[PDB]
């Protein structure tokens, strides 16, 4: 696996790929 | 956090696994 | 309704869109 | 959960906001 | 709903989510 | 227009509904 | 042809790509 | 319309340009 | 496994993610 | 190939890296 | 067809649309 | 290359066909 530069919805896509089934939490600092 | 890091810098997929359920 | 099905990565795209800076959780087992 | 509500069934964006933090 | 920063194809994705069935018109200034 | 605004600035989903058919 | 089916948000992605600065309309009822 | 032509059937990119403004 | 099916453009999204700077090939006939 | 392995069947990300250059 | 400004995964999406069935090679300079 | 060009500049779809198999 390679390092990632992921902004915006691209990071939700990478989380969804990484966690699959388990799901994930998307928690931006804000 | 992770949102911020992957975007301003870089992040690995294994760092992202820390956000799975 | 005539509401469309959101699946997979399109379902997380749609949560990103709706929730954005509030963050969201995606938990298919829930 | 969300998968049953918005992918197997159908859901509004309004409904999608039940999964916002 | 949260405000959006949407560029490029990300804005067509948000339109498609918002208008669904009705469809939409994508009309960049140019 | 809207294309330009959401990208240079910000825009709401309710502003986007002005582009549905 | 061996042409693939473009549905949903992939169909609007493909119109964005093709039409870009000309803009396009997406009207599923048409 | 486009849905019948490119999602229920199949269409080229050439055909997709019938829906450009 | 509980591994999900990756099809189409989601399959190339996932290769981009995994391979990134190494590049990848996507060859459905292979 | 990849389509049979990851779309008709299912494949891990580990497996997806067999198609990296 | 219009010219394209495509970065990141957006360029893999455009390749996948352009080459379809033939598939493509994604080969970033690095 | 092409990756770089479409992102720093612009590129056409016909330039992208040079990357199909
Ligand atoms: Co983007
Ligand atoms: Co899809």
């Amino acid at each position: 696996f390679v390092n990632q530069h992921l902004c915006g919805s691209h990071l939700v896509e990478a989380l969804y790929l990484v966690c699959g089934e388990r799901g994930f939490f998307y928690t931006p600092k804000a | 956090g992770i949102v911020e890091q992957c975007c301003t810098s870089i992040c690995s997929l294994y760092q992202l696994e820390n956000y799975c359920n």
